[PDB]
Protein backbone atom coordinates (compact mmCIF):
# COMPACT_ATOMS: atom_id res chain seq x y z
CA UNK A 1 0.00 0.00 0.00
CA UNK A 2 2.77 2.13 -0.59
CA UNK A 3 2.47 5.85 -2.65
CA UNK A 4 3.95 6.45 -5.68
CA UNK A 5 5.01 10.17 -4.26
CA UNK A 6 6.92 8.31 -1.47
CA UNK A 7 8.52 6.27 -3.68
CA UNK A 8 9.65 9.08 -5.97
CA UNK A 9 11.55 11.10 -3.14
CA UNK A 10 12.86 7.49 -1.95
CA UNK A 11 14.69 6.50 -5.10
CA UNK A 12 16.28 9.69 -5.64
CA UNK A 13 17.24 9.94 -1.90
CA UNK A 14 19.00 7.22 -2.62
CA UNK A 15 20.52 9.02 -6.27
CA UNK A 16 22.11 11.91 -4.27
CA UNK A 17 24.02 9.59 -1.97
CA UNK A 18 25.46 8.81 -5.34
CA UNK A 19 27.08 12.18 -6.15
CA UNK A 20 27.48 15.09 -3.56
CA UNK A 21 28.28 17.13 -6.53
CA UNK A 22 27.23 20.89 -6.72
CA UNK A 23 24.64 19.97 -9.68
CA UNK A 24 22.51 18.32 -7.03
CA UNK A 25 22.01 21.31 -5.38
CA UNK A 26 22.13 23.50 -8.07
CA UNK A 27 18.67 22.05 -9.12
CA UNK A 28 17.23 20.96 -5.90
CA UNK A 29 17.88 23.90 -3.56
CA UNK A 30 16.43 26.16 -6.36
CA UNK A 31 12.88 24.14 -6.83
CA UNK A 32 12.82 24.07 -2.72
CA UNK A 33 11.69 27.75 -3.63
CA UNK A 34 11.17 28.34 -7.53
CA UNK A 35 7.94 29.79 -8.03
CA UNK A 36 4.92 29.08 -6.07
CA UNK A 37 4.98 24.84 -6.00
CA UNK A 38 2.68 23.53 -2.74
CA UNK A 39 4.60 23.45 -0.03
CA UNK A 40 3.60 19.22 -0.03
CA UNK A 41 6.25 18.33 -2.08
CA UNK A 42 8.43 21.59 -1.37
CA UNK A 43 8.10 19.99 2.33
CA UNK A 44 9.13 16.36 1.49
CA UNK A 45 12.12 17.57 -0.82
CA UNK A 46 13.36 19.77 1.86
CA UNK A 47 13.68 16.56 4.38
CA UNK A 48 15.70 15.06 1.79
CA UNK A 49 18.52 16.98 1.25
CA UNK A 50 18.88 17.81 4.89
CA UNK A 51 19.46 14.15 5.61
CA UNK A 52 21.75 13.94 2.55
CA UNK A 53 23.61 17.60 3.53
CA UNK A 54 23.30 16.33 7.29
CA UNK A 55 27.24 15.87 7.44
CA UNK A 56 28.39 19.33 4.97
CA UNK A 57 26.86 22.86 5.94
CA UNK A 58 25.99 25.38 4.08
CA UNK A 59 23.92 29.21 4.46
CA UNK A 60 22.67 29.40 0.91
CA UNK A 61 20.42 26.56 2.36
CA UNK A 62 19.35 28.78 4.88
CA UNK A 63 18.53 31.54 2.53
CA UNK A 64 15.81 29.76 1.04
CA UNK A 65 14.46 28.23 3.55
CA UNK A 66 14.45 31.47 5.30
CA UNK A 67 12.40 33.14 2.58
CA UNK A 68 9.97 29.95 2.90
CA UNK A 69 9.10 30.70 7.12
CA UNK A 70 8.19 33.65 6.11
CA UNK A 71 5.20 33.11 3.33
CA UNK A 72 4.64 30.16 5.76
CA UNK A 73 0.78 30.65 5.48
CA UNK A 74 0.19 27.36 7.37
CA UNK A 75 -3.11 27.96 6.19
CA UNK A 76 -2.98 24.14 4.87
CA UNK A 77 -2.13 21.46 7.45
CA UNK A 78 -2.65 22.93 11.03
CA UNK A 79 -1.61 19.57 12.52
CA UNK A 80 1.80 18.39 13.67
CA UNK A 81 4.16 20.27 11.16
CA UNK A 82 6.25 22.94 13.49
CA UNK A 83 7.94 19.70 15.19
CA UNK A 84 9.53 18.72 11.48
CA UNK A 85 10.26 21.95 10.19
CA UNK A 86 11.44 22.88 13.69
CA UNK A 87 13.70 20.17 13.59
CA UNK A 88 15.60 21.27 10.68
CA UNK A 89 16.30 25.24 11.08
CA UNK A 90 17.62 23.65 14.46
CA UNK A 91 19.91 20.24 14.39
CA UNK A 92 21.19 22.12 11.04
CA UNK A 93 23.57 23.25 13.22
CA UNK A 94 24.44 21.29 16.25
CA UNK A 95 27.73 23.34 17.30
CA UNK A 96 30.15 25.56 15.96
CA UNK A 97 28.09 27.63 13.49
CA UNK A 98 27.78 31.70 13.87
CA UNK A 99 24.88 31.22 11.33
CA UNK A 100 22.83 30.39 14.08
CA UNK A 101 23.69 33.65 15.10
CA UNK A 102 22.67 35.21 11.74
CA UNK A 103 19.24 33.40 11.67
CA UNK A 104 17.69 34.22 14.83
CA UNK A 105 18.78 37.87 13.69
CA UNK A 106 16.78 37.60 10.88
CA UNK A 107 13.81 35.65 11.84
CA UNK A 108 12.62 37.88 15.27
CA UNK A 109 14.06 41.00 13.19
CA UNK A 110 11.20 40.40 10.49
CA UNK A 111 8.55 41.44 12.16
CA UNK A 112 6.69 38.67 14.90
CA UNK A 113 3.73 36.69 13.35
CA UNK A 114 4.95 33.16 14.58
CA UNK A 115 8.01 32.12 14.93
CA UNK A 116 8.47 33.32 18.51
CA UNK A 117 8.30 29.89 19.53
CA UNK A 118 10.65 28.56 17.36
CA UNK A 119 12.95 31.59 18.26
CA UNK A 120 12.96 30.30 22.07
CA UNK A 121 13.98 27.12 20.79
CA UNK A 122 16.52 27.32 18.50
CA UNK A 123 17.45 30.39 20.67
CA UNK A 124 18.34 28.34 23.89
CA UNK A 125 19.83 25.07 22.71
CA UNK A 126 21.94 26.08 20.04
CA UNK A 127 26.24 25.99 20.52
CA UNK A 128 26.29 22.50 22.44
CA UNK A 129 30.14 23.74 23.06
CA UNK A 130 31.16 20.22 24.04
CA UNK A 131 34.06 20.50 25.64
CA UNK B 1 30.06 61.13 1.69
CA UNK B 2 28.70 58.33 4.12
CA UNK B 3 29.79 54.59 3.49
CA UNK B 4 28.35 51.79 5.33
CA UNK B 5 28.37 48.19 4.77
CA UNK B 6 25.52 45.80 4.09
CA UNK B 7 25.69 42.65 5.51
CA UNK B 8 23.79 39.63 4.07
CA UNK B 9 23.50 36.32 5.63
CA UNK B 10 27.05 34.69 4.92
CA UNK B 11 28.39 37.37 7.11
CA UNK B 12 29.79 39.12 3.83
CA UNK B 13 30.20 42.95 3.82
CA UNK B 14 28.90 45.05 0.73
CA UNK B 15 30.40 48.33 1.17
CA UNK B 16 28.13 51.11 -0.06
CA UNK B 17 28.60 54.77 -0.88
CA UNK B 18 25.05 56.89 0.15
CA UNK B 19 24.15 60.48 1.54
CA UNK B 20 21.34 61.85 3.82
CA UNK B 21 18.75 62.39 0.90
CA UNK B 22 19.75 59.18 -1.05
CA UNK B 23 16.77 56.91 -0.07
CA UNK B 24 16.17 53.63 0.44
CA UNK B 25 15.34 52.90 -3.28
CA UNK B 26 18.87 53.66 -4.50
CA UNK B 27 20.81 51.51 -1.82
CA UNK B 28 18.40 48.76 -3.07
CA UNK B 29 19.11 49.25 -6.54
CA UNK B 30 22.58 49.67 -6.26
CA UNK B 31 22.88 46.99 -3.49
CA UNK B 32 21.14 44.71 -6.56
CA UNK B 33 24.03 46.18 -9.05
CA UNK B 34 26.42 45.17 -6.75
CA UNK B 35 25.64 41.80 -6.20
CA UNK B 36 23.44 41.23 -9.48
CA UNK B 37 20.45 40.56 -7.47
CA UNK B 38 17.29 41.95 -8.09
CA UNK B 39 15.74 44.85 -5.08
CA UNK B 40 12.64 43.42 -5.56
CA UNK B 41 13.42 40.21 -3.53
CA UNK B 42 16.14 41.98 -1.24
CA UNK B 43 15.87 43.16 2.21
CA UNK B 44 17.01 46.27 3.61
CA UNK B 45 17.04 45.90 7.17
CA UNK B 46 18.71 47.91 9.62
CA UNK B 47 19.54 46.30 13.03
CA UNK B 48 17.51 43.35 12.38
CA UNK B 49 14.24 45.83 11.38
CA UNK B 50 13.70 45.93 7.88
CA UNK B 51 13.49 49.27 6.36
CA UNK B 52 11.46 50.66 4.01
CA UNK B 53 11.69 51.82 0.75
CA UNK B 54 9.64 55.30 2.11
CA UNK B 55 12.47 56.32 3.96
CA UNK B 56 16.06 57.59 3.27
CA UNK B 57 18.95 57.09 4.73
CA UNK B 58 18.45 59.82 7.67
CA UNK B 59 15.10 58.09 8.54
CA UNK B 60 16.71 54.99 8.55
CA UNK B 61 19.31 56.23 11.44
CA UNK B 62 21.99 55.08 9.50
CA UNK B 63 25.51 57.41 10.35
CA UNK B 64 28.90 57.87 8.61
CA UNK B 65 30.75 54.55 8.29
CA UNK B 66 28.18 52.32 9.61
CA UNK B 67 26.32 48.71 9.39
CA UNK B 68 23.39 47.76 7.64
CA UNK B 69 21.45 44.36 7.52
CA UNK B 70 20.14 43.16 4.76
CA UNK B 71 19.21 39.73 2.76
CA UNK B 72 18.15 38.63 -0.55
CA UNK B 73 14.97 36.86 -2.18
CA UNK B 74 14.62 34.02 -4.46
CA UNK B 75 11.42 34.78 -5.70
CA UNK B 76 11.62 36.45 -8.92
CA UNK B 77 8.56 38.39 -7.87
CA UNK B 78 6.14 40.30 -10.99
Amino acid sequence: DTKISSAAILGLGIAFAGSKNDEVLGLLLPIAASTDLPIETAAMASLALAHVFVGTCNGDITTSIMDNFLERTAIELKTDWVRFLALALGILYMGQGEQVDDVLETISAIEHPMTSAIEVLVGSCAYTGTG
Amino acid sequence: MVSLTFKNFKKEKVPLDLEPSNTILETKTKLAQSISCEESQIKLIYSGKVLQDSKTVSECGLKDGDQVVFMVSQKKST
